């Protein structure tokens, strides 16, 4: 399961 | 054994010819087993290993639309680091991830990767300690101070200690017995002429799996290392790759050299030279 | 900031005149990642010419497979033509069956 990327 | 389940996401600004395309790729062990592709008018989650097949619609439907959420994270990223870079608006610029964990046979977290690199050279990482980041550049130096802020190596840490261990274990009871799998090489020598009195021995090594191989070549019992060819392992396109190790060498003293073929495959190595057919 | 392809051209299956088999331009250590490749028989485009799905390795760099339907001749030349924006011009790599 992919994680939920933050914005950078 | 170690196991991994690692994420390769792209996202490519294409100024003028559409939208960011977008691709999130998961690897089980090196093995690719999901695909999410954004260049399509209903983009979805899909299978590419068989075993993945038996996950039910819920889980199709969740990591559809994460993967669409994290497309549109990244839409606005690409645009973020126009900004941080002072670029352009019209030229195509890329952002990658690797993100993922690796895990012992104890099952406990190995390494833990969330890797960024903007037009192909490194951003920010997360470092070894899953606690702090390490920032390429001065653009990276900016990303880093609002994520420690914000404690996003805290929550990275909750998801590679957590949900990344746990679905790697989810994923390896389902495809274990295919991911298993070893193909030993099949070898065998090629002669090809030269000019004057030299020719070139091809040790070929064929239909193997996986892709890490040694080949060598030995002379009165030692490894010839300079004046050897080699190629890049490369895929056949079914599953295997194909690799090979030419030497040039005298004529008439071809049965002096020896091939010797390494991998996992094989308890003993393969020694083989050339053999003229009859 | 740009990184040139490096070209493999070979068939699947070791070469026999008269059997089918498959030709591969495999195309690695690439950025960015758009590419074009065109697959060349005696100097023509040929026209179904597969690609796998692009992928990157741990360096960064792209990577893919392209592969077409061939039956091999003694004197039919095969060739994989590139674009690329780190290279000036096309780069063209023949298939060599000894390889």
């Amino acid at each position: 399961r992919a994680v939920i990327f933050a914005n950078i | 054994g170690p196991h991994s389940l690692r994420y390769f996401v792209t996202a490519v600004s294409r100024p003028g010819l559409g939208e960011p395309r977008y691709m999130e790729v998961g690897y089980v062990d090196d093995t690719e087993f999901v695909r999410f592709d954004s260049d399509a008018e209903n983009p979805r989650y899909e299978p590419r290993a068989r075993w993945m097949e038996q996950e039910g619609p819920e889980y199709w439907e969740r990591e559809t639309q994460k993967a669409k959420g994290n497309e549109q994270s990244f839409r606005v990223d690409l645009r973020t680091l126009l900004g941080y870079y002072n670029q352009s608006k019209g030229g195509s610029h890329t952002i990658q991830v690797i993100s993922g964990c690796e895990v012992g046979s104890d099952g406990r977290l190995l390494r833990g990767y969330q890797q960024y690199a903007y037009d192909g050279c490194d951003y920010i990482a997360l470092n070894e300690d899953l606690k702090t980041w390490t920032a390429a550049d001065m653009a990276a130096l900016i990303t880093k101070h609002k994520w420690e802020q914000a404690g996003e190596a805290e929550r990275l840490r909750a998801y590679l200690e957590g949900t990344c261990v746990e679905w790697l274990r989810r994923y390896l009871k389902n495809g274990n017995a295919t991911l298993l799998r070893t193909d030993s090489p099949k070898a065998h020598v090629t002669h090809h002429s030269r000019p004057e009195d030299k020719v070139t021995l091809r040790c070929w090594a064929l239909g193997f799996y996986p892709a890490d191989i040694t080949l060598t070549w030995q002379l009165n019992g030692e490894e010839l290392i300079q004046d050897m060819e080699l190629v890049e392992t490369r895929p056949a396109g079914d599953g295997t790759f194909q690799k090979w190790a030419s030497v040039v060498v005298p004529l008439g003293k071809e049965q002096y050299y020896t091939c010797h073929v390494y991998h996992q495959g094989l308890p003993e190595p393969l020694t083989l030279r050339w053999e003229p057919p009859p | 900031i740009q990184k040139t392809p490096q070209i493999q051209v070979y068939s699947r299956h070791p070469p026999e005149n008269g059997k089918p088999n498959i030709l591969n331009c495999y195309v690695t250590q690439f950025h960015p990642p758009h590419i074009e490749i065109q697959m060349l028989k005696n100097g023509k485009k040929i026209p179904k010419v597969e690609m796998s799905d692009m992928s990157f390795s741990k360096d960064w760099s792209f990577y893919i497979l392209a592969h077409t339907e061939f039956t091999p001749t003694e004197t039919d030349t095969y060739a994989c033509r590139v674009k690329h924006d780190s290279m000036a011009e096309p780069k063209t790599v023949y298939w060599d069956r000894d390889m």
